[PDB]
């Protein structure tokens, strides 16, 4: 008669699994409306590690505080104003700290009861998978609605999602999560060494590429944040379920006791690095963005336009167009119509190269992904807070920071730019984006090998 | 139903800068779905109000709906030059209209 | 975006007429476009209404019936199709939609009061 509290338990898990699914979906919306710069998304980021490091029938109510965490991360867009067509991130960030709080005695307290009473961790995980998707398909559906939706015609809008500036709505996102929180908590008030500095040089690639793989594929290639969602969702998820079942299968397939475990996870993270530095090969070329890369007239890379010299324009706002020829300018005080210029249908066809080549790289890291613990009692525990610690709340702050390092034009409010970038000189961003992924590979791949040698 | 209208004024003479104070009162079934209209000569009304508190994005901010009782009204912040016209109450319930006999304002 | 309707004339008293408005820039589908009439120098009335692609004819206690109300979702086209226009009913006819009602989270305790676009209509005026 264990299999209610059993049942409980998997939605007490969905929750858990739906909400990092969330957080990093709602970060590029949550960084145009506020208007703050990318190095502080990263800290609103880290602040659900941080309560997680702060904290660290029972096991049921982090739910509830999960659910009025999540109530809070959404509250402040009721008490506020219309965002344009403020020190208040505060409460967001206060937000996702008390998210991080319920997480804490959910996770380990359910396999320590699991455990004394009467696989059941294997068939938990096996359903656990569920809430990503779900989380993905919904991200898809809500990247599709205005920010400031229920209280404005949306046919008066004028920005499009394509465009740079939209902001979707993830206060719904937030909503509908911690209401599935709560939820979640209702039936258990009535139920009753050189290893993990090895496999920290690893999770932080994952964590801040997971991270900004929206920003990616928005300004190198061009796709809004519903496809890339709902691709990720369909496909990469059954696909990675696939490779954390795989795991346990080929464990029990060739006896790979100790020694065998070392080469398998060598052999995951050479096919992970060998599947990964293909991203170079499929790169499309930069968009041309007259004015912050090349000069007016002519290509070359502030002097300004010979015909615009004459012209007392206004610098520093962002509301592009886009020439017959194919260059972007800033807004048409500088000089087809409103918008941009989309890439060829090169580009839209390499997207689909782009999607295989991620997909492919996800599966051959899920083989090891499982063996990883396999490898490894309190050691397991310490390892377990280094790399969330570390990895969590430091990832996006670097990330941030160098990707802020690559940003032609920014934005202006009533002082101090530090506006959402607006624009990214894209070749920066390929090379320092793959490049800091590609480095940190490579110096946890050299540690796999000293280890392996010794 | 048997949704009626009425509208007192008639003839009203308003000077620039004042706070008339137009009022149509709910004969039967007070639905709390009023509705304030504007017309002027030979046009199409246009919407100034609607369920007596909000307003139509592009309406100068001076129109000032309220709702007491059983009797709506309606009041103009301050006169313009380009405000005399008349004005209709119309109420609306589950697919049925009714309107009223519109007060027209004047100097 | 706009609403336009076309048809009406100086029918003799009795017979019958149709008048159609075409409109785009709304799905036109879910729009409940409503006729409304304004007798020479006089006040405002309701005809009809077509609430969507369903028929949900509604009329006038004056006039019902002499009246038919129909839609050509296909062709875009709300239709009104009268009969024996006796003399009453000389006016300017009026199509309009029940416009977006105000902030969708707390106005669902009232009603839909609205009208947003109107067209300019034509007379349909009626004698011997
Ligand atoms: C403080 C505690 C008690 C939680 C309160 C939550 C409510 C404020 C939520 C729950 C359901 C929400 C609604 C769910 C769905 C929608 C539809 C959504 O889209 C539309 O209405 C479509 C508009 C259009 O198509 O033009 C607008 C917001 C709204 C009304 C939401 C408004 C806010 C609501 C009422
Ligand atoms: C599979 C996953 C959804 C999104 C995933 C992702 C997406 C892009 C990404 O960027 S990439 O540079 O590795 O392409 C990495 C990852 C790493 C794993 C991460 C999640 C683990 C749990 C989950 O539901």
């Amino acid at each position: 008669g264990l299999k209610m509290f059993l049942a409980a338990l998997s939605l007490s898990f969905i929750a858990k699994t739906l909400g990092a699914i969330i957080m990093k979906s709602s970060i590029i919306h949550i960084e145009r409306r506020f208007e703050i710069s990318s190095s502080l998304v990263g800290f609103i980021d880290g602040s659900f590690e941080i309560g997680n490091l702060l904290v660290i029938k029972l096991i049921g109510i982090g739910c509830f505080i999960m659910g009025i965490g999540g109530v809070l991360t959404a509250l402040p867009h009721f008490f506020m104003g219309y965002y344009r067509y403020s020190y208040m991130w505060i409460y967001v960030f206060m937000g996702n700290m008390l998210r991080g709080i319920g997480e804490t005695p959910i996770v380990p307290l359910g396999l320590s009861y699991i455990d004394d009473f009467a696989l059941y961790l294997g068939i938990l995980n096996a359903i656990a998978m569920i809430g990503p998707i779900i989380g993905f398909t919904l991200g898809s559906l809500f990247s599709k609605m205005y920010v400031d939706i229920g209280y404005v015609d949306l046919s008066t809008i004028r920005i499009t999602p394509t465009d740079s500036r939209w902001v979707g709505a993830w206060w719904l996102n937030f909503l509908v999560s911690g209401l599935f929180s709560i939820i979640s908590s209702i039936p258990f008030f009535f139920l009753p060494v050189m290893f993990v500095l090895l496999t920290l040089l690893q999770v932080s690639s994952y964590i801040g590429a997971f991270t900004y793989v929206f920003k990616y594929v928005e300004q190198q290639y061009g796709q809004p944040s519903s496809k890339a969602n709902i691709l990720l969702g369909v496909i990469t998820i059954p696909i990675f379920a696939s490779g954390m079942f795989l795991g346990g299968y080929i464990i029990k397939k060739f006896k790979l006791n100790t020694v065998g475990i070392a080469k398998f996870s060598c052999f995951t993270a050479v096919m992970s690095l060998s599947f990964y530095l293909l991203y170079f090969f499929i790169l499309c070329e930069n968009k041309s963005v007259a004015g912050l890369t090349m000069t007016y007239d002519g290509n070359n890379p502030v002097p300004l336009s010979y015909c615009n010299s004459d012209c007392n324009c206004d610098e520093s706002q962002w509301e592009p167009v886009c020439g017959n020829n194919g260059i972007t300018y800033i807004s048409p005080c500088l000089a087809a119509h409103l918008g941009e210029c989309p890439r060829d249908d090169a580009c839209t066809r390499k997207f689909y190269f782009f999607v295989a080549i991620q997909v492919l790289n996800l599966f051959f890291s899920a083989l090891g992904g499982t063996s990883h613990v396999m490898l490894i009692s309190l050691a397991l525990g310490f390892h377990s807070m280094v790399i969330r610690a570390l990895g969590g709340i430091l990832a996006p702050i670097y990330f941030g920071a160098l990707i802020d390092t690559t940003c032609i034009k920014w934005s202006t409010n009533n002082c101090g730019t530090r506006g959402s970038c607006r624009t990214y000189n894209s070749t920066s961003f390929s090379r320092v984006y793959l490049g800091l992924s590609s480095m940190l590979r490579v110096s946890s791949l050299v540690l796999y090998i000293i280890l392996i040698y010794a | 139903s048997d949704i009626q209208m009425t509208q007192s004024p008639s003839s009203l003479s308003a000077s620039v800068g004042d706070r008339v104070t137009i009022t149509c009162r709910a004969s039967q079934s007070v639905s709390s779905a009023v509705a304030w209209y504007q017309q002027k000569p030979g046009k199409a009304p246009k919407l100034l109000i609607y369920s007596a508190s909000s307003l139509y994005s592009g309406v100068p901010s001076r129109f000032s709906g309220s709702r007491s009782g059983t009797d709506f009204t309606l009041t103009i912040s301050s006169l313009q030059p380009e405000d005399f016209a008349t004005y209709y109450c119309q109420q609306s319930s589950s697919s049925l209209i009714t309107f009223g006999q519109g007060t027209k304002v004047e100097i | 975006v706009q609403l336009v309707e076309s048809g009406g004339g100086l029918v003799q008293p009795g017979g019958s007429l149709r008048l159609s408005c075409a409109a785009s820039g709304f799905n036109f589908s879910s729009s409940s476009i409503h006729w409304v009439r304004q007798a020479p120098g006089k006040g405002l009335e309701w005809v009809a209404s077509i609430s969507s692609s369903s028929g949900s004819t509604s009329y006038a206690d004056s006039v019902k019936g002499r009246f038919t109300i129909s839609a050509d979702t296909s062709k875009n086209t709300a239709y009104l199709q009268m009969n024996s226009l006796r003399a009453e009913d000389t006016a300017v006819y009026y199509c309009a939609r029940y416009g977006w009602g105000g902030p969708w989270y707390y106005w669902l305790r009232d009603s839909r009061s609205g009208i947003d676009y109107w067209g300019q209509g034509t007379l349909v005026t009626v004698s011997s």
